């Protein structure tokens, strides 16, 4: 199962804060399994942690069509989008994470400070 | 009578206790060196005075329940003293009191192991004589314990020694006081018991000291644990066979030299890699 | 040679405390190659340490079947039965780590006290 | 792909300095690719770490065949030769390296000293 | 029980022997008096305690080979205390604990001599006895 291989290497190096061989081994086994809702989404968390913004929105975006009940991902969407001044988008989607989990303080900040700065 | 006898070793049990714990917190919420030694010396003298009172007014009962009670008042009163002391004497970067820590952990040990049996000695149902058994062997076990943790604690080489004498001599009193009440059970299923209490016990001395001998090059603390471990593997086969001498069911025989030479492996491996350091 | 790679995974995040990881990669390699005594007896190795003493048992006795000297493994066949509480074995493997290995001070210990323990 | 992941694997081994890894992970991924000169480059390297002087010669040689302008492959080549005592050879890969790179301060102390050693 | 018994006096003997040694040397290569005060009281305070515990044991002695054994490690005990001390507490100018000493010396004196007797009262036989009288005897001319 390569492709089981290929996400194992990619979380071992994620973990271990190795971001360039976790993203390379992600898109290997998401190429052989698109469904994998995980892989996308550390997919893109590790964009995330480089700056690559722009990537880290997309694939956030996919692993939530497959889990939309992913509130961190939901949150992290917002990260990404708040990041590059989409306040209209970063505020919608803190509102997404905290319906799914009101406990989530950083959400209610941030989004409060997405009102500030939105119009 | 028994009552009344039993009421008063509860009631200086209990004081003492308080003692104790008293004056461990006078001498632990302080900076200064002399009031923890005075808390050391004054928890050890005050331990070993009642344990002694406890003694002569336990002598006068002759029911087992109340003898039990009154080992169990001095086993928990010295266990109680021994932990005082080693919360109370740690630290002190390991240059400050530490032989009067050990010191006064292994007489406490001694004066209890020695009270004990000379109670449990009157016992006459081999139940109660186990009981008595297991007392020593944890108060024994508690003392090592306390002595081997206070010199890993080291931070130089200072009396490493003390700790290795203090180890093996409390291993081989309690072994022989094993021994001693043991001689006076009659049925295998306790002899036995009595056989696995001084094996573990010398496993555990022999383990203490050879842990502490092989933590750092030291050839002269190699010497005196290489005595140490064949002095203590010498006595606890010797109480062995003695016990084992009195079995005659075969299959408590075999399993008894299974036990000796476990103990005489443990002395030799530990040995050897002591020697090659 | 995926099994190769399967079994280089496993090994590595073993080695850096994954247990996690390293026991999908080691399930991995060995559903290719189950004469592979080494990853049998890492495997039970990794359940041993998060605790999982059914699953140490049974692939400590696969790696033993395949490799009967591996010393270590019977040693740490012995202390999964101990843990739980099987003196009777836990005697029986601790004998054999030492015949095969006579400087196993800690056997000769766990030894003694299982046969404390015994009846 | 194989080939890829074995590389990353050898790559993330070898960044862990987990060398005995690394050299297994870089093999496969070079039975699979044998141009991948980056491969062949670390697989020498790990050697060398390890004191394997003559293996990492002959990798680092293969790379450089696949990559001339590899200086830092020429640096190293030189130096497991002046290891050796080769200080012939460890001149003339010196000097190539400082053709490459003339900044690299080790390799004129190194090539000076080779000069010492020589004759 | 009586080889027991017998061992377990001479290991706490051969301890508290050892231990009182250490303690005069500790404080015999000082030049704090205050050390070889605390080195007085602690080989006195030690020996009164090894003798009360060899005591305590040596009542389980019926047998008078072992009973001799018991007065025998007693009496060196006591007399070792009383040497160390006396060369322990010596000089000072003769200012500075002689005091201590003498008291020192004359309790440990006073204990072993009546520990001696409580356990030569149990024996029957007219030489032991005339052993233990041996025993009071020196004790009392050393100190």
């Amino acid at each position: 199962e390569e492709a089981e291989l290929a996400y194992l290497l990619g979380e071992l190096a994620y973990k271990l804060g190795e971001y360039r061989i976790a993203i390379r081994a992600y898109r290997i086994a998401l190429k052989r399994d698109p469904n994998n809702a995980e892989a996308w989404y550390n997919l893109g968390n590790a964009y995330y942690k480089q700056g690559d913004y722009d990537e880290a929105i997309e694939y956030y975006q996919k692993a939530l069509e497959l889990d939309p009940n992913n509130a961190e991902a939901w949150y992290n969407l917002g990260n990404a989008y708040y990041k590059q001044g989409d306040y209209d988008e970063a505020i919608e989607y803190y509102e997404k994470a905290l319906e799914l989990d009101p406990e989530n303080l950083e959400a209610l900040q941030n989004l409060l400070n997405a009102m500030d700065k939105q119009g | 009578i028994e009552e009344v006898v039993a009421e008063m070793i509860d009631i200086l049990a209990e004081s003492s206790k308080k003692s104790i714990e008293e004056l461990a917190r006078a001498a632990d919420n302080k900076t200064t060196e002399k009031a923890v030694a005075e808390a050391i010396e004054e928890i050890a003298r005050l331990a070993t005075a009642a344990i002694q009172l406890i003694e002569a007014l336990a002598k006068n009962l002759a029911s087992e329940e109340f003898m039990a009670r009154a080992i169990s008042a001095i086993a928990e009163l010295a266990k109680k003293a021994i932990e005082a002391i080693y919360r109370l004497a740690d630290n002190h970067t390991t240059d400050t009191f530490m032989a009067r820590a050990i010191a006064a952990i292994a007489n406490l040990a001694v004066t209890a192991i020695l009270a004990i049996a000379a109670l449990a000695s009157n016992h006459t149902t081999e139940e109660f004589m186990a009981r008595a058994i297991s007392a020593i062997a944890e108060l024994a076990k508690k003392a090592i314990e306390a002595i081997y943790r206070l010199a890993d604690n080291h931070t130089t080489d200072k009396f490493m020694a003390a700790a290795i004498e203090a180890i093996a001599l409390l291993a081989t009193l309690a072994i022989l006081a094993i021994a001693l009440l043991a001689s006076n059970h009659t049925t295998e299923k306790f002899m036995a018991r009595a056989i696995m209490a001084i094996a573990i016990l010398a496993a555990k001395a022999i383990e203490a000291i050879y842990r502490l001998a092989d933590n750092h090059t030291s050839p002269t603390y190699i010497e005196k644990a290489i005595e140490a471990i064949e002095k203590i593997a010498r006595k606890a086969i010797k109480a062995i066979e003695m016990l084992a001498k009195n079995i005659t069911t075969e299959e408590y025989k075999e399993k008894a030299k299974k036990i000796i030479d476990i103990i005489r492996k443990l002395a030799k491996m530990a040995i050897k890699k002591l020697e090659d350091n």
